[PDB]
């Protein structure tokens, strides 16, 4: 169960074997042909007054995970901060 | 003060191109005349004339970064600008999923990883911007159906 | 060993950027084309290029006459902005395959290209001649990798770091136009490299690291003393807010640190509202404000910046792609301190090719 000698072949061969595969990619003139966890939503309800007297409620759906992310993050924070 | 040059890789029809070519290595102010490059307001889209006729171009962005270095003894290289634009005479489409050189190709789905795009938050900042707009908000999380 | 020009030694700003914003942070090495404010350019419409083909090959010959005033031997002919400008002189085009690389130089350092040959066996012919860079004979690889006996391969070497390159002829499609104030200016290229995954010399900054501290000090009192120099007074003085411009992120209080030694603040008579120098303190020479602060330190920090505003726009595996992480584990692997396993999340392609720079037992 040698544990240096063999831990270091095996690095020394990988990383010549990749050297190797990366110098012959790179140098290669060959053309190449052209080719949330919750799994929730988030809706926001918005209430806003329209001009002169009105009181208008908005429902707005975000279907895209990374702003939801970001949205709940901040809405999270502003929580924290108060 | 001193105004960093911008470099812009410009792409040409291969006929066009031959023709620009020969006129570059001519150096006469015929192809001064010749090539004329418009740029659209958005910057997104340029106008290119090739002997005097008129090429609809778009700006795409090069995924990979470029650096134009010069060396007066071809021993020691100096960086004079970075390149990472190029204008195509005849977004995903303002996007470039290949590099210049002929191995590096579809590097976007290849030599590249996963990045995030930031944008994304520019649009969270709008959503925010609404929230102060609205006299209440509200929040509400709906299942997957 | 490697000279850069004086205007990327004096770490001037449009060279070094005092600041990044958190969008010019996102686009780094990556200029947006701008829409200049006033100029020929600035006027909607059509722009004619111009061809500069007589003047590369006058201001080469003015170069070479200089070059023969001193006698023949090679002359540092950098000493200017101006100078550094590609429209004159040979340029060649460098392309990463590193979506982001661990170091990146800035505008105006420079590289030496050295071509690694392995001799054949017994008797060889000899080393490939090269056309960019100095050929050199090498018994063990710089790179991981060993090279093959009779395999010579080109790298870019540079304090930050060394990169293999490979030549490739430009496509006739493709064309190099550089875009100034003035007007549009067409050069043909007709040499690229490809870069291969750079093998890092030099190492990034951890974000709050005390060497990164160390580093953001020196930068900002390295200004206020060049800021000293600019001014022509007789009693040197420079303005607070000058300092604030260049960096807004800095505290008020962090600057007035810096300005409380070698500085005063008067708020009456002459020289009011004014931070003159202090009679006693004498002004550092440029050799010491230059040893002060290295180029090499700047685009570690300026990486290591970048890097933490991605790690920040996307929410440990993201971590340890870092090129902090990635920089001290190679340095690592030279010394012979640990291992890095050859695959890892750090790679850069995403794929087997390339090598992940993860600290392993």
């Amino acid at each position: 169960r040698f544990s240096v000698a063999e831990h270091q072949e095996r690095y020394k061969e990988e990383c010549q074997r990749i050297f190797d595969l990366q110098n012959k990619v790179l140098s290669s003139t060959e053309v190449l042909s052209t080719d949330s966890a919750t799994g929730r939503c988030l809706k926001i309800y918005r209430t806003f007054r329209d001009e002169e007297g009105k009181e208008y409620v908005r429902c707005e759906t975000v279907r895209k995970p990374a702003v939801i992310d970001a949205y709940v993050r901040i809405r999270t924070t502003k929580d924290e901060e108060f | 003060p001193h105004e960093l040059e911008s470099q812009f890789i410009l792409r040409l029809p291969p006929e066009y191109a031959s023709t620009v070519r020969r006129a570059v290595q001519s150096g006469h102010v015929n192809l001064k005349d010749r090539l004329t490059i418009e740029l659209h307001p958005d910057g997104r889209h340029g106008i290119v004339r090739v002997d005097r006729v008129p090429l609809a171009s778009k700006l795409v962005d090069l995924p990979c970064v470029m650096e134009s270095l010069k060396t007066i003894d071809k021993k020691t290289f100096y960086k004079t600008a970075d390149i990472c634009q190029m204008l195509v005479s005849t977004e995903k489409k303002f996007i470039w999923n290949h590099g210049i050189t002929l191995p590096l190709k579809n590097v976007r789905k290849r030599r590249f990883r996963k990045t995030a795009k930031k944008d994304v938050e520019k649009e969270v900042k709008r959503l925010l911007s609404t929230d102060a707009e609205a006299v209440s908000t509200r929040w509400e999380i709906i299942a997957e159906d | 060993i490697i000279q850069h020009s004086i205007p990327a030694v004096e770490l001037r700003q449009p060279f070094f950027p005092t600041h990044m914003g958190p969008i010019k942070l996102r686009q780094f090495h990556r200029p947006p084309l701008k829409k200049y404010s006033f100029g020929a350019l600035s006027q909607p419409g059509p722009h004619s290029v111009q061809p500069l083909l007589k003047h590369i090959k006058k201001k080469a010959k003015m170069r070479e006459q200089e070059r023969q005033a001193s006698g023949g031997g090679e002359m540092f002919f950098m000493r200017t902005p101006q100078d550094l400008t590609g429209k004159d002189g040979d340029l060649i085009l460098a392309e990463y395959s590193e979506e982001n690389g661990p170091l990146m130089m800035q505008v105006g350092m420079a590289t030496k290209i050295k071509n690694y040959y392995k001799r054949k066996p017994g008797k060889d012919p000899g080393a490939p001649d090269c056309k960019y860079g100095e050929t050199v004979y090498c018994h063990t690889s710089p790179f991981l990798g060993s090279l093959h006996p009779g395999q010579l391969l080109q790298a870019f070497e540079n304090n930050l770091f060394r990169a293999p390159i490979y030549l490739h002829k430009m496509p006739e499609t493709d064309f190099l136009i550089i875009r100034t104030r003035q007007g549009y200016y067409i050069r043909e290229l007709v040499d690229i490299f490809v870069v291969g995954q750079q093998c890092p010399l030099f190492e990034v900054p951890g974000p709050n690291s005390k060497r990164a501290n160390t580093h953001i000090r020196d930068f900002l009192q390295v200004f206020i003393y060049r800021l000293f120099w600019k001014s022509k007074d007789r009693p040197r003085r420079i303005r607070m807010e000058d300092i604030k411009k260049a960096f807004p992120s800095h505290s008020e209080s962090s600057i007035r640190k810096r300005l409380k030694l070698c500085a005063d603040f008067k708020r009456t008579g002459m020289d009011s509202n004014w931070w003159v120098l202090k009679s006693d303190f004498r002004l550092p020479t440029e050799e010491e404000i230059r040893a002060m602060v290295s180029p090499e330190q700047c685009c570690a920090y300026y990486s290591m910046i970048a890097a933490e505003q991605r790690l920040k726009d996307a929410g440990d595996d993201e971590v340890r792609t870092a090129p902090w992480n990635t920089t001290r584990a190679f340095i690592a692997a030279m010394k012979g301190k640990c291992l890095l396993e050859v695959t890892g999340v750090a790679d850069p392609t995403g794929c087997g090719e390339g090598f992940s720079y993860v600290k392993i037992p």
